[PDB]
RNA sequence: GGGUCGUUAGCUCAGUUGGUAGAGCAGUUGACUUUUAAUCAAUUGGUCGCAGGUUCGAAUCCUGCACGACCCACCA
RNA sequence: AAUUGAAGAGUUUGAUCAUGGCUCAGAUUGAACGCUGGCGGCAGGCCUAACACAUGCAAGUCGAACGGUAACAGGAAGAAGCUUGCUUCUUUGCUGACGAGUGGCGGACGGGUGAGUAAUGUCUGGGAAACUGCCUGAUGGAGGGGGAUAACUACUGGAAACGGUAGCUAAUACCGCAUAACGUCGCAAGACCAAAGAGGGGGACCUUCGGGCCUCUUGCCAUCGGAUGUGCCCAGAUGGGAUUAGCUAGUAGGUGGGGUAACGGCUCACCUAGGCGACGAUCCCUAGCUGGUCUGAGAGGAUGACCAGCCACACUGGAACUGAGACACGGUCCAGACUCCUACGGGAGGCAGCAGUGGGGAAUAUUGCACAAUGGGCGCAAGCCUGAUGCAGCCAUGCCGCGUGUAUGAAGAAGGCCUUCGGGUUGUAAAGUACUUUCAGCGGGGAGGAAGGGAGUAAAGUUAAUACCUUUGCUCAUUGACGUUACCCGCAGAAGAAGCACCGGCUAACUCCGUGCCAGCAGCCGCGGUAAUACGGAGGGUGCAAGCGUUAAUCGGAAUUACUGGGCGUAAAGCGCACGCAGGCGGUUUGUUAAGUCAGAUGUGAAAUCCCCGGGCUCAACCUGGGAACUGCAUCUGAUACUGGCAA
């Protein structure tokens, strides 16, 4: 089981994703994360900082 | 590669001017110097141990405009040499072609000197070099490939360059405007205001 | 059979043929009995660019080391009297 | 497999019918010597060996035998009969 | 793979269309049967075409089959079109790949609504070259019946904008044409005469950059992803790299082999029905609807402006009205993407039988171009005719 | 590419002669308590996935489109 | 000249000092993912499926071994039109040459993978009971005959694959005979064994006018060699587990017979009853090994993708043939599975060769060019084959270099942002302005990698020869995949090339707003319950740079497995105590021995790589010369105090 970073995903029942390492150490038992910007998992909407993580592209306009 | 941004911001950041804004008007003063590196340049730093080690490392690197990954190679290069790595590094941070071009008087600024090297404006010992990071050996002859001779800039550079300190380990023709390099650099003739033992600790960690 | 041939070392577009004595069937950069001199196709005008000890070669010739053409060309190039 | 060396595939088959035949009579002449050794007749094997000695070394140079096994064939068998005769 | 292909004579994409079940498979089988005696490349049997499982399961054409033949003068890359209602959408891909539509309707059947579906789609895609073939004519030896159905054809061609005033009609029977009985094979030869007659040689759009709406892509054994389809405009050759435009976000693809009917085409060109192998691309990404464009020539548009003709009940469509917000699918030369009717200010209702215009809100960002005439269907039925005005 | 079954407040999941859709889990609104648990009632909340159509009337049926888990494929 | 080299911090408590875990700060990589992205040089690029494979190609060459000529092009006996010599053309192996076949050689090389393998392997150094194509040194022979067969023809089974029978015929194919030695058997005497011709040219003599014959090049056969490669053997070293303690019966050795190139239980017959094992046998799991790589002050630890050597395998299991050599990648046979074709009778297929495909997966590329250069194969040569190799393509994957401009510039602007709304800050930053153009982009020139080889010819050898062939120059034409090359010249004009992370502390660098233990952050301690430098945005600032972050794995920090270099009264840890076998340590004196030990030398420690000192690439990366080193191991010669053995 893994944590879902950011403030909103779009995953449900399936929506295949990618898993990277790291435990949150906050909700013990979960030692994995989910990659925003990977497969069916999009990027966190409205991110203007640290968008290297959370798979957010540069604001075009 | 080069910083190419606000090149005087570092002057306020390191307090002592880095000779970046030398150009023509040596009278700097137009930046509210020493008191406003940023929106909160009013605060006073406690500036810890790692701080003073880093601030010096940047001051040295930022004066010559070198980059960390290459500068790291310069440390190990200074370490593989015999003798004190401190002096071994100051040599390598001086033998740079564009810097040698600057030291002769060919250049208003150290960076403008690189613009010459980039634009084939130099011919040393019968060879035109583009390599700014060229390690000029002691006693060589740096000159200008004719297409870029005194083209409004070399004269403009040497004009203020006559008020320069004029290093001892080199000579200049100034008639034909050719650099007559001599012996290698030595601790006394160079800097003597920077601190070399600080950076050796920086790469120790 | 043992042959005296080059070995082609160096890099891309700047070859450095390594004249060496190897077990003929082996690889170009493969095993060899022992190396002897070398050749540089791009050092034509400098201190060197072609080294070779003709003594050890003759020692092997007496054993039957068939010299490859390019290397044989070198013996003539290191001049039998120059 | 497709290769002009399929000739080498069938030549091996061609040469083997020949080679086996050669070894066939050869090994039987050796068996003809042991028959005499199992007979104890000093003359029989001596006749059989004098018969097989020229027929065995003749095979050595032909490449059928490695001449050392042939030498061994000549050796011990004779070493048996001289010890017996 | 085999056989290096030569661009001998000009191609003319033809096919068999009309109301479901009039003999279009036997006919297509018979077309190749004819020239087998004179020309080399022909002679394709009934089972040679009926190879698809479900196409075999009914004995009718559902999967869009393909064959090759030609007259002693010009080439013909035929399209064995399906007639079943669901696959009529799949015959549109072939209709939007066809240069000449041969209206195959039997004299003992008469112009039906499923016939008129294929007809509106034909003109609204770009086909003006049309000859007509009447099948099953051995049944009704009543010539009086023939001249009323012929009347209906020229009226219907005029009804859905086709030159019925210059449309040859062939009252034949393709079954006896496939029986080997030369007489009805001669009836096909009558149309074979018309084959070079009505349709001239069109324009090759080679000058302009490469462009191509995808028809078919398969998991080719030992090669991978091979895209097939007639070139929109422009040419290609083995070793050049073009861009894949379409619903997805545009990127590159290389020509790693160009072929035509299992025959090695040396160099691709506009119009010629080509099968091209693509480097790097996989079966999953690519499909019909997208575009193989010469790099950076198409803006990935989201919406556009156009006018939509509305069929009434008898016209084959709307038996009851609609309005703004309506969701039909606009077919762009090969596609089936929902082009929602978004009528600007005022027009808030449309009855069956109008030519209503509106700026569309397309569901997918497709490769758009101003001036495209497109045929529209909605919910298993055609709703009318369309023509692109502007593109957002 | 085709053909069968699916999508319910913000969420888990209901409602067969087609007659105006349900709680449980969120909160908000006051005391208590440093602030919570415990304790209490009022209460908005689906635009019944999206589009039109059959009927007087559609969560119910007609297909389609987005998107799923299934059966055949096709084989330049 | 050739190691001048080693850092800490945050976290238990009200607080402190300990032990102690824990986590970060560093570096690294076949990396992947995300945001992002201008160019070039040089490297690497399927570690998951040792899963299955369509297509093409990856090993052929010699007419200077032979019978032949089916093709292509000549000569020619002849032929056909008709411009009777312009053409046409049925025949012909007489040539240049050449399909298919005989045969010699190679296919046992190069290339790929790491499944298996815990020792039949490797690394290291020694050893004797070995064989060895091609190359090369020496000594000699190289006589004279015979019988078949392929090809080619006829008939014929068969869908195909693929045969069957009857005739033809050659040789460096094959088989006898002669002759044999320092060769093989045997102590010896004796006994016995081999083969092959062709090619260029040629005066005389001679032509059953094939040629005999001369001369030279090349080849054949045998013996001894060497060189080379390979086989074989000994000892040591070579992961984890004792919750694997006894293992084994060709097993341990002898003898005789046989067998391998060679010794041997390699294999048999019989006798003996042993041999291995706590200094780890057998068994189980994993895993190719080393040189090397990353890291570490060093010792060590981890690891060993690439480059090279060794080992092993080729769809699975096993077997054997040809052959110097395989018990064989693109060889054969059997049996199985997985596929393909079929007339369903029967056959065919092996990408772990280079590309490529489906698939697996987080993920790693073109079905390109040339044999121009090196290497290899065959050949006398010329050449021909070469997915070895040399090159280009695609990927920022890494390493390195360059560029994205310089200078001037105060209304100290606009607006953003904070504000003690005084103003400060952004910010010489920008605009404006004076110059400049690297790299790209477009238009022209132009290195070096190319040595040779061809033909003609001169001269020195050759010899009866001024002929041929060999050696050394001359001459002309030239031979380059890359290649619209590197580099040079010129053109428009700053024009086309900077983002990414972080800012509580650790750890460089801050505020205001929005949200209120909610939403979120995170590597660790821990922040958010209304005023957050820890969330989300904005401005500012810092780090780094064509990269910046994240996860992964390795080592360091870790003296938290401590030989270097730790501990046990209470923090973890003295067996409950004692005797006692093996093992470990051992008073003192003399002598001796020289095993350890130390010195010196020798052989070796493959190269490459790491280090030092130079050089060539515009520099660097890189390539590279010579040195050093490879800390070791075996032998020989010394010292012989110290320890060990021996005597007293
Ligand atoms: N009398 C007669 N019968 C015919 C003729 N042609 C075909 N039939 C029969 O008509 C039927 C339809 O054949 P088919 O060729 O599949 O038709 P189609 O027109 O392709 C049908 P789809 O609409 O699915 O594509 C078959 O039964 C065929 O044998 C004809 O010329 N005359
Ligand atoms: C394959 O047959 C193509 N190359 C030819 C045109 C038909 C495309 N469906």
């Amino acid at each position: 089981t893994s944590y879902i970073g950011g403030e909103g995903h779009n995953l449900q029942e399936h929506s295949v994703i990618l898993i990277r390492g790291g435990r949150v150490k906050d909700l013990p038992g979960v030692r994995y994360h989910t990659v925003r910007g990977a497969l069916d998992c999009s990027g966190v909407k409205d991110r203007k900082q640290a968008r290297s993580k959370y798979g957010v592209k540069r604001p075009k306009a | 590669a080069r910083y190419l941004g606000p090149k005087l911001k570092l002057s306020r950041r390191e307090g002592t001017d880095l000779f970046l804004k030398s150009g023509v008007r040596a009278i700097d003063t137009k930046c509210k110097i020493e008191q406003a590196p940023g929106q909160h340049g009013a605060r006073k730093p406690r500036l810890s141990d790692y701080g003073v080690q880093l601030r010096e490392k940047q001051k040295v690197r930022r004066i010559y405009g070198v980059l960390e990954r290459q500068f790291r190679n310069y440390y190990k290069e200074a370490a593989r040499l015999k003798g004190n790595t401190g002096e071994n590094l100051l040599a390598l941070l001086e033998g740079r072609l564009d810097n040698v071009v600057y030291r002769m008087g060919f250049g208003a600024t150290r960076a403008e000197a690189r613009q010459l090297v980039s634009h084939k404006a130099i011919m040393v010992n019968g060879r035109v070099v583009n390599i700014a990071s060229y390690q000029v050996s002691p006693n060589d002859v740096v000159s200008i490939r004719e297409k870029a001779k005194k083209q409004s800039r070399v004269k403009a550079a040497l004009e203020l360059a006559e008020q320069r300190e004029k290093p001892t380990w080199l000579e200049v023709d100034a008639g034909k405007m050719e650099g007559t390099f001599k012996r290698k650099p030595e601790r006394s003739d160079l800097s003597a205001d920077i601190n070399e033992h600080l950076i050796v600790e920086l790469y120790s960690k | 059979m043992v042959t005296i041939r080059l070995a082609r070392h160096g890099a891309k577009k700047r070859p450095f043929y390594q004249v060496v004595v190897a077990d003929s069937r082996n690889a170009r950069n493969g095993r060899f009995i022992e190396r002897v001199g070398f050749f540089n196709p791009i050092a034509s005008e400098k201190e060197e660019g072609t080294r070779l000890d003709l003594d050890r070669i003759a020692h092997w010739v007496g054993q039957g080391a068939t010299i490859s053409d390019r290397v044989a060309a070198l013996i003539k190039e290191v001049n039998k009297a120059a | 497999n497709i290769k002009s060396a399929k000739k080498r595939a069938i030549q091996s088959e061609k040469a083997r019918k020949h080679n086996a035949s050669r070894r066939s009579m050869m090994r039987t002449f050796i068996k003809k010597v042991y028959a005499a050794i199992e007979a104890g007749d000093k003359a029989a094997a001596q006749k059989a060996f004098n018969e097989m000695q020229p027929i065995v070394d003749r095979q050595a140079a032909k490449g059928l035998i490695h001449k050392n096994k042939a030498a061994r064939h000549k050796a011990n068998l004779t070493a048996q009969i001289n010890k017996l005769a | 793979s085999k056989e290096k292909f030569e661009r001998t004579k000009p191609h003319v994409n033809v096919g068999t269309i009309g109301h479901v079940d009039h003999g279009k498979t036997t006919l297509t089988a018979a077309i190749t049967t004819v020239l087998a005696k004179t020309y080399g490349g022909a002679a394709r049997a009934f089972d040679q075409i009926d190879n698809a499982p479900e196409e075999k399961a009914r004995g009718i054409t559902i999967n869009t089959s393909h064959v090759e033949y030609d007259t002693p003068t010009r080439h013909y890359a035929h399209v064995d079109c399906p007639g079943h209602a669901d696959y009529v959408k799949n015959m549109i891909t072939g209709a939007a790949q066809m240069d000449g539509a041969i209206l195959v309707v039997a004299a003992t059947d008469g112009p039906m609504p499923q016939t008129r579906e294929h007809i509106l789609l034909g003109r609204q895609v770009g086909v003006p070259y049309i000859i007509v073939f009447l099948n099953k004519c051995d049944m009704v030896d009543d010539e009086e019946l023939l001249e009323l159905v012929e009347m209906e054809v020229r009226e219907l061609l005029s009804q859905y904008d086709f030159p019925g005033d210059d449309t040859p009609i062939v009252r034949g029977s393709a079954l006896k044409a496939l029986e080997g009985d030369a007489e009805w094979e001669a009836k096909i030869l009558e149309l074979a005469g018309f084959l070079d007659s009505y349709i001239p040689e069109p324009e090759r759009a080679i000058d302009k950059p490469f462009l191509l709406p995808i028809e078919d892509v398969f998991s080719i054994s030992g090669r991978g992803t091979v895209v097939t389809g007639r070139v929109e405009r422009g040419i290609i050759k083995v070793g050049e790299e073009v861009e894949i435009v379409g619903i997805k976000e545009t990127q590159k693809s290389t020509c790693t082999g160009v072929e035509m009917f299992r025959k090695l085409l040396d160099e691709g060109r506009a119009g010629e029905n080509v099968g091209v192998l693509l480097r790097g691309i996989k079966r999953e990404e690519i499909e019909r609807g997208q575009v193989l464009a010469k790099p950076g020539t198409i803006k990935p548009h989201t919406k556009f402006e156009s006018e939509v003709y509305i069929l009434s009940k008898d016209e084959g469509g709307r038996h009851t009205p609609f309005f703004k917000g309506y969701r039909p699918q606009f077919y762009f030369r090969t596609t089936d993407v929902t082009g929602t009717i978004e009528l600007p200010e005022g027009v808030e209702m449309v009855m069956p039988g109008d030519n209503i215009k509106m700026v569309v809100t397309l569901i997918h960002p497709i490769a758009m171009d101003d001036g495209l005439r497109f045929a529209i269907r909605e919910g298993g039925r055609t709703v009318g005719a369309g023509v692109v005005a502007k593109v957002l």
